[PDB]
């Protein structure tokens, strides 16, 4: 009764292969379709990301 | 002693009653009239009646029976009684094919007394119960045939279009009369110019079918006889279809060989297949976020911003693969097929993250170092053993250095990074090549094209040893070398030094 | 050997991919077996290729 | 190279960019060992007697570069099949792989038995009539890897790139290939409604890559922006553009489908039947030129009418 | 009884600079490409090493392995190495062709100058 | 493919099981021509001294194989005679003089001289005066000795080996009297034949007992088998006119204690293991073969089981034979730091 | 002659199905391919759903309906709550699974039942080709979660010896009673 | 939670009458 | 430790055997002590060699 | 039937690290040293004297 709750709300499924990223990018020759994100990320971040 | 009977589509193969209705008006329906069904074949529904009398016995006319033959002669002098200048010679398949056409021409939905075969509701029935009697293989089929035909032609159609075709279905004076007042439905139906598109549409679609289930076996047996004769590039090239769909076809036709025989996949193959593709795509996500993916792995200057750095990365090209795979150099140290299920089995995203650049491994071999002698005897000999393994790592002002990583886990360097495990039984042994990596910054990249027994060795990278002794490395002049030599070789000659003087065999005096 | 960094240009990245929603600011988390916990905290700027 | 030196310290010419160029990408594209280490020899002496060094030079020197790295990695891969097809045809001189037919060890160790004794659970034999079990019988039973094809190719490479190889080596295999020649390619590069379908909207097989039946691709059953009539209708939309290029000339005129010909006038399906007309355009020649036909109402090919030269065409 | 140039600085960089998982592959091409050499009895078993091993081997190494022939005048060695430069598309220099021909002419192999001149 | 987890399965049956897959093709040679001596040398040791009748005695009293047990020659349950001192009831006197050179030459870190290993063979000769006199100065005894010397670098020619070598057969061939032996230089060129053919080994050569024939040492021939006998090169007529001055002093009462056994004698046993070794299908089969020849037993299959493991590498050793080997847990260590250290000496 | 793993389905996820195959999806590791059988579909997607975000060993597999899980395994084990459910899918559904048993496989009835039931269960499996096993399971859920279950096995006795490695992944006391019924 | 269509939008389509259109589109095609 | 918890799923979580890799851990096995032989009336130990393996 | 996850093409659909499955072997210290009990000697014979010498 204390596990039929406890759904999955937490993970999702794996990227499948030759899979696109969730703002349309995607590893092709030509990137000029393709654009960077780092720009739109926090200048300084406390502490250390995992990428 | 019991013989299971074999199952085909002439006798359906007895099913559960508490199956889901496949057509959409009969998962609706109450379950007062679902019981009043009765089981009977599937040739007595009238639909499947007409079905076995005009069309399957025409297709059973192709045999060598006699019977088939008396009935294709009489349907010979009917086709040419009706008309002789149409069809004044063809064979028997041909008046075969002609009158199944003929006969799905003429096939109308009315009362089954009234003069019409079956009903519209006998239809839905038979549709309902023949797609309840299907396998996945049989829904993949039909599926199949829902693309290879009807998809285009409900690309095409306007939606006016299948409500006159519903009105067809349905055959209802009163339907077809109340929607034949409404001038809508009548001007916004579609012109064969417009309707020509679909054979264009169904050939583009039955194309690519082709591309999987006729050029996909003699792709797969050629790339599953000899792989380094024909590789995936080699087969992309001569066919030119792509590459990655060569290899998706591969992938397809194993997945589909082991779904259909009942076998648990090779889950391996895609990982062989796209190796690369794993490493760079296949990551681990989670529910409530976006990600992205990185452009480079590296924040580097430019290889065209120097001729150097151009001639460089033209000369790693050139020492590197275009494709890898399972048979090349790199992966020839998987001498058993122990290690071959090992390293692409469930362990392929461990193994690769190992090392970076492709090496002729994938760690180091591990050694086992010597207990000091502990002077207390046995009354110690019980403290070493423990629960867990204890790993020791060695830092200091020559050790810890991020920059200095693969020369201070380089084993043929003599002031190497000292690591020490402690087994559980007490066993001292050396640490393993990512328990060594384990102690530095995280280096999440990998190399699948440079191998460096490839490189170029005899026309402009000729190592001189005169640049060598540019340097002028001297033993009178710096005492280093000699003095680790003197610290490397064994002090038992100390004890014996009284017992120029050199050391001589033991001369025995029993046999002299 | 006093030029470039790596001379490989074929990287294939196998990390962790980057976050873009919800962007999280800080990533501090008290740990247990991290010997870097030192240089894994501290404002640090977070420009790259991504 | 001969005609280079030839016409360098005999003829005394400089030679040019372009054939400075051309020496650069004969070395690079060659597949051979240390071509790039001539092609740096050639970029060198450009670079000392004031050749002009572009950057469409250098991409261009790292695209031929990865182009051939094909051609390299077949001309590495034909010494591996080589070294093999000697240690075959050892191997089975000295009789080892006699000695290794032999299951000694499947023998003496059974499948239902183990090490120790006990009894172990054995997988159930598939049906041979699946494709599983025909694939491993054709890996079984059929000729080896190094009996395929003696000597190697005429410039370094593994044999098979052509189809007369590839179809000499599947009758080896005991397979009659269903496409000899290039012509019978499907060729998918040549569609143009079919990818611009895939691009917009989506797939529209969805079932084409299908494993058990859960990687296919149709719109869902509720309705909405997400159903069936949707995407039918865009589906509508792109072959109307499709359509309307072909109303203004940019694409071919597309043949009589069954669907077109069963919504036309009966007089045209009787002229369609008794024509054997494949495209619009055969039907109004029929209807134009009535005196072209046969007696059976057929259609005369091309070749059988010729038109009225006018003598204004020889001024 | 050592590799003559063990590393650390002698490499170039686009190797990566002494990668020692492949310190026998940096030791064998100063053994096939060293000029000092003159036993052409070990030239020919370092090729069957530099093939086991996979050491890809440019015009510079078959040069070096017909320079080693021509003072013991081994012209049926000069002959396997063109049948194998041959076998794998490897084309010979002038200096390489020249070293088969004088083996070939110092030991009265008439016959086999004139149909090693006429392929080249 | 896997099977279910039952009857506590060991995952790896070795210590060094999966380390043998982190080595290169040559350093599995390398390590091949060390362990490979080991393991031959550990499974010959309890049938040490028989005859050819005998161990033919051992084959025949157990008769007894469940198709899991092995053979009885390999690995032997008899009785030994002297049946030992301390380290010997596992290997041989010939082996213990080879673990302590491969000692120094794990901790030399390359090629290194003879001094460094001369005061620790002395000791075990003080201390077996007995497997001393036995072997002393004889052809089997020596060449098992420098076997292990192209390990420190298997790319040599056979004039760089020989010259290395050559300190180390003075000082096993020199003993402290007037009576050295009968023939310095024959058992000088003998050696320097066979290490040949185990440098063809190290270098996978094709044939590689032909080619040795061709580049051996002169007047060589009775040590390789019959057919390889005509491509050997002929002795010297000066190195004939050397054997008529042994023929001048015309003293056969004075004969030479060491070496115990004759050298010819010592011809036929090398010859005989190069025939084994040759047409060997694997390694075990060809470590069985060498011991039902008999005699000089664990001399026998430390060559054969030295050159067998120079060809297909450590990993075609069988591994329950590694764990059965006393001296297993030392020396395949220092096998790997041997075989680590050989492509970048730190002197040179 | 195909070399692969064994396919081991669990029929019905219940009160015990549940932690069987968790203890079968845990505890095996590459060495089954799992099949989980349910009524609703709905179901076994929970419980596969929870064994791939929990961490399993082995790759599972839902079912809808028992001719699938008949034509897929090598072994069945059913884990249901009633004598009527075990009577349904074993012998009263026209797919049921020893009806429609194929030649060698193996069905292990966990579900307590009464003496003719396992009988004729026994009975016509024997008459099929196939074998069946009666083993009805005493202890707790959790006790199931811990691997501690008693077993009583009626059946054949090399058939015993085989299932021995998957009785031992979910149950700790497993004794073989004898012929088919005692247990 | 959410639960993936079995697409019962597929069999609707086969309730139409195609052979007035394909002229035999549910056999073999030619 | 499931990481279906949202307990045992949060990033500052000491139920896990490791810091940045995944949550939770699939199903350990951990030994404890039983010091209640000597509650017997008769507690004896057998040293004998293993055999079985 | 069908296979878990929308891929079908992974044994893993959600793809976890694959040291996560990795099995954890586990020793108890009684394995490695034993405990043993001395009995009561004459200066403490009883459990309650040895409390009251404490
Ligand atoms: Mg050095």
């Amino acid at each position: 009764k204390v596990d039929s709750f406890h759904a999955n709300t937490q993970y999702q499924h794996a990227w499948p292969l030759l899979s696109h990223d969730d703002l349309g990018n995607s590893d092709q020759s030509n990137n000029t379709k393709n654009i960077m994100y780092s720009m739109y990320m926090p200048k300084r971040n406390k502490g250390t990301a995992p990428w | 002693s019991f013989d299971a009977p074999q199952w085909d589509l002439w006798q359906s193969r007895p099913r559960s009653e508490d199956m889901d209705e496949a057509l959409q008006p009969f998962m609706d329906m109450p379950k007062s009239l679902k019981d009043r069904r009765y089981d009977i074949p599937w040739w007595a529904n009238p639909f499947g009646a007409w079905y076995l009398q005009n069309i399957l016995s025409l297709e059973l006319l192709k045999l060598k029976s006699k019977t088939n033959a008396e009935k294709i002669a009489t349907y010979r002098s009917y086709m040419r009684s009706l008309a002789s200048g149409k069809d004044n010679t063809m064979s028997d398949d041909d008046v075969i094919r002609n009158i199944i056409k003929e006969r799905w021409k003429t096939l109308e939905f009315g009362d089954r007394n009234a003069g019409y075969p079956c009903t519209f509701g006998d239809y839905i029935q038979f549709l309902n119960e023949w797609f309840k009697s299907l396998d996945e293989e049989g829904m993949q089929r039909l599926r199949e045939h829902f693309d290879r035909r009807i998809r285009p032609l409900l690309a095409v159609m306007s939606p006016v279009d299948i409500l006159w075709l519903e009105a067809l279905t349905q055959n209802s004076p009163h339907n077809k009369e109340q929607l034949q007042r409404k001038i809508a439905f009548q001007t916004s139906l579609g012109t064969p110019e417009f309707f020509d598109m679909s054979k264009r549409l169904r050939y583009e679609i039955n194309e690519d079918y082709k591309v999987r289930d006729e050029l996909g076996p003699e792709l797969f047996a050629l790339w599953s006889k000899a792989p380094e004769r024909w590789p995936p590039e080699r087969l992309s090239k001569m066919y030119g279809l792509d590459f990655t769909l060569v290899r998706k076809i591969l992938v397809w036709h194993h997945f589909k060989a082991c779904y259909d025989a009942c076998v648990e996949p090779d889950w391996s193959l895609p990982k062989r297949l796209f190796a690369l593709e794993w490493i760079r795509d296949v990551r681990a996500r989670k529910h409530g976020l976006f990600y992205g993916k990185m452009r480079f792995a590296e924040q580097k200057i430019t290889f065209y911003s120097d001729r150097f750095l151009f001639r460089d990365l033209v000369n790693r090209r050139e020492a590197s693969y275009a494709n890898v795979w399972e048979m090349d150099d790199p992966y020839r140290f998987l001498q058993t097929e122990q290690d071959y299920e090992d390293y692409w089995g469930d362990n392929y995203d461990v193994y690769r993250r190992m090392f970076p650049e492709m090496i002729g491994r994938t760690g180091e071999p591990v050694q086992q170092y010597g207990q000091m002698p502990i002077w207390a005897g046995p009354h110690r000999q019980h403290a070493n053993k423990s629960e867990h393994n204890w790993m020791f790592a060695e830092i200091g002002v020559n050790v810890g250095h991020e920059a200095l990583k693969k020369l201070e886990l380089d084993p043929t360097n003599e002031k190497r990074r000292r690591f020490v495990i402690r087994q559980p039984d007490g066993t001292l042994r050396s640490a393993k090549m990512s328990e060594m990596r384990a102690w530095y910054w995280k280096e999440e990249w990998a190399d699948f094209r440079f191998w460096a027994p490839q490189m170029e060795w005899g026309i402009e990278n000729t190592p001189s040893q005169e640049q060598y002794q540019e340097h002028v490395p001297d033993t009178t002049d710096a005492d280093f070398r000699k003095q680790r030599r003197i610290q490397s070789r064994p002090v038992k000659w100390f004890y014996e030094s009284h017992y120029e003087r050199e050391v001589r065999w033991p001369d025995v005096i029993n046999a002299a | 050997y006093a030029r470039g960094q790596h001379p490989s240009y074929d990287m294939v990245y196998a990390g962790p991919m980057p976050e873009i929603f919800p962007m999280r600011r800080d990533f501090r988390k008290p740990t247990r077996w991290d010997f870097h916990d030192i240089e894994k905290q501290g404002k640090y700027r977070t420009s790259g290729p991504y | 190279e001969k005609l280079f030196q030839e016409m360098i310290l005999k003829k005394d010419l400089s030679p040019s960019r372009r054939t400075y160029h051309c020496m650069i990408f004969m070395h690079l594209s060659s597949g051979e060992e240390g071509g790039t280490a001539r092609a740096l020899r050639y970029l060198e002496a450009m670079e000392r007697a004031g050749i002009q060094v572009r950057p469409s030079l250098l991409k261009k020197i790292v695209r031929v570069n990865n182009a051939a790295g094909y051609k390299r990695d077949m001309k590495r891969r034909a010494r591996r099949i080589m070294q093999a097809r000697e240690e075959y045809l050892a191997r089975k001189e000295e009789g080892v792989s006699f000695g290794e037919g032999g299951k000694e060890g499947a023998s003496n160790q059974r499948a239902d038995v183990d090490a120790e004794g006990n009894s172990i659970l054995e997988p159930l034999a598939v049906s041979p009539t699946s494709t599983l079990a025909w694939w491993e019988k054709w890996k079984r039973e059929t000729v080896s890897k190094h009996e395929l094809f003696t000597e190697e190719g005429a410039d370094g490479t593994p044999k098979g790139e052509t189809f007369e190889e590839k179809n000499e080596a599947l009758r080896m295999m005991g397979i009659t290939s269903s496409f000899q020649t290039k012509d019978l390619v499907p060729q998918p590069d040549r569609q143009k409604l079919l990818p611009l379908i895939r691009r917009e909207e989506g797939e529209i097989a969805g079932s084409l890559w299908a494993m058990d039946g859960g990687e296919l691709s149709y719109p869902k059953d509720g309705g909405g922006p997400q159903g069936w009539g949707v995407r039918l209708w865009r589906e509508r939309q792109l072959v109307k553009r499709e359509y309307q290029k072909v109303l203004d000339g940019y694409r071919p005129v597309p043949q009589l489908s069954t669907l077109g010909n069963s919504v036309r006038t009966a007089g045209d399906q009787l002229d369609i039947e008794r024509s054997g007309a494949q495209t619009p355009g055969e039907l109004s020649d029929y209807r134009n030129f009535p005196d072209n036909r046969f007696d059976g109402g057929q259609l005369k090919p091309e070749s059988e009418a010729a038109p009225a030269v006018p003598f204004s065409a020889e001024l | 009884m050592h590799p003559r140039l063990s590393g650390q600085g002698v490499f170039p960089r686009y190797g990566g600079g002494w990668m020692h998982q492949f310190g026998h592959v940096y030791a064998l091409q100063q053994e096939l490409l060293n000029a000092e050499a003159n036993n052409w009895f070990r030239a020919m078993e370092l090729w069957h090493t530099a093939r086991h091993e996979g050491v890809a081997m440019n015009v510079s190494h078959y040069t070096n392995i017909l320079r080693q022939c021509v003072p013991p005048t081994a012209w049926e060695a000069s002959l396997m190495v063109l049948k194998q430069m041959r076998r794998e598309n490897i084309r010979p220099d002038v200096v390489g062709v020249g070293c088969a021909l004088a083996a070939c002419a110092d030991a009265n192999r008439s016959e086999e100058v004139e149909k090693v001149f006429s392929c080249f | 493919v896997a099977k279910l987890q039952h009857n506590s399965a060991p995952t790896t049956l070795n210590f060094y099981e999966k380390s043998f897959q982190q080595l290169s093709d040559v350093q599995q040679r390398q390590t091949g021509l060390l362990i490979g001596a080991a393991v031959g040398d550990a499974a010959a040791r309890a049938l040490d001294g028989y005859t050819a009748e005998e161990v033919a005695a051992v084959a025949a009293e157990s008769g007894s194989l469940q198709d899991e047990d092995e053979d009885p020659v390999v690995f032997a349950s008899v009785t030994p005679r002297e049946h030992k001192s301390g380290l010997l009831r596992h290997h041989s006197y010939t082996f213990y003089l080879f673990s302590q050179l491969l000692r120094v030459m794990a901790t030399s870190r390359g090629d290194f001289p003879v001094q460094y290993v001369k005061n620790e063979w002395v000791a075990t000769a003080r201390a077996h005066p007995d497997c001393f006199v036995r072997e002393h100065a004889s052809l089997l005894h020596v060449l098992c000795i420098t076997m292990q010397l192209p390990v420190i670098y298997p790319w040599a020619d056979d004039s760089t080996l020989r010259e290395y070598a050559s300190g180390f057969l003075e000082f096993l061939t020199e003993t402290p009297a007037e009576q050295a032996v009968a023939s310095r230089e024959d058992v000088y060129a003998y050696t320097n034949s066979v290490l040949g053919v185990a440098l063809r080994c190290l270098q996978s050569n094709p044939d590689p007992y032909r080619n040795a024939a061709f580049m051996a040492a002169p007047g060589t021939a009775h040590v390789f088998p019959d057919d390889l006998a005509l491509y050997c090169p002929p002795a010297l007529v000066g190195s004939s006119h050397s054997r008529t001055e042994e023929l001048s002093e015309t003293d056969s009462e004075t004969v030479p204690l060491f070496p115990a056994r004759l050298l010819e004698s010592d011809v036929r046993v090398v010859r005989e293991c190069l025939v084994v070794a040759r047409g060997a299908a694997s390694f075990a089969e060809g470590i069985k073969a060498a011991i039902h020849l008999g005699g000089p037993v664990c001399q026998r299959s430390l060559i054969v089981g030295a050159l067998l493991g120079a060809r297909m590498g450590v990993r075609r050793i069988p591994i329950s034979w590694l764990s059965a080997t006393y001296d297993h847990v030392p020396l395949v260590t220092l096998a790997l730091q041997v075989a680590q250290w050989s492509w970048n000496p730190p002197h040179h | 002659a195909i070399k692969r793993s064994l396919n081991v389905g669990v029929v019905g996820m219940g009160n015990m199905g549940v932690p069987i195959a968790r203890n079968l999806g845990f505890k095996a590791r590459s060495a089954m391919y799992l099949q989980i059988h349910s009524r609703a579909l709905s179901k076994a997607k929970r419980v596969c759903d929870d064994l791939s975000v929990d961490g399993a060993t082995c790759a599972m597999r839902i079912h809808d309906r028992y001719s699938t899980m008949t034509k897929w395994c090598d072994v069945i084990v059913l884990a249901l709550a009633d004598v009527k459910a075990s009577r349904h899918a074993l012998l009263e559904d026209n797919e049921s699974l020893i009806m429609n048993a194929r030649k060698g496989q193996i069905i292990v009835d966990h579900t307590t039942v009464d003496a003719e039931t396992s009988r004729e269960c026994a009975h016509e499996a024997a008459r099929r080709g196939a074998y069946f096993l009666d083993a009805p399971m005493s202890g707790s859920p959790r006790a199931c979660f811990n691997g501690q279950l008693l077993l009583m096995v009626g059946g054949d006795a090399e058939t015993f010896q085989k299932m021995l490695p998957i009785f031992h992944m979910y149950a700790d006391n497993v004794f073989h009673m004898g012929e088919s019924g005692s247990g | 939670l959410n639960e993936a269509e079995k697409h019962h939008d597929l069999h609707m389509f086969y309730t139409l009458a195609w052979w007035k259109l394909g002229e035999g589109i549910f056999g073999v095609d030619e | 430790w499931s990481p279906r918890d949202p307990s045992i799923f949060h990033e500052t979580s000491t139920r896990k055997f490791q810091d940045h890799l995944y949550e939770g851990e699939p199903l350990f096995m951990q030994l404890r002590q039983c010091p209640w032989r000597t509650q017997a009336k008769v507690s004896e130990r057998w040293e004998m060699d293993e055999v079985a393996i | 039937d069908q296979t878990y996850g929308p891929h079908k093409s992974y044994k893993y659909t959600y793809m976890p690290d694959p040291r996560k499955l990795a099995p954890i072997e586990t020793t108890q210290r009684s394995e490695i040293v034993p405990q043993s009990i001395r009995p009561p000697t004459s200066y403490v014979p009883n459990h309650e004297t040895f409390l009251e010498r404490a």
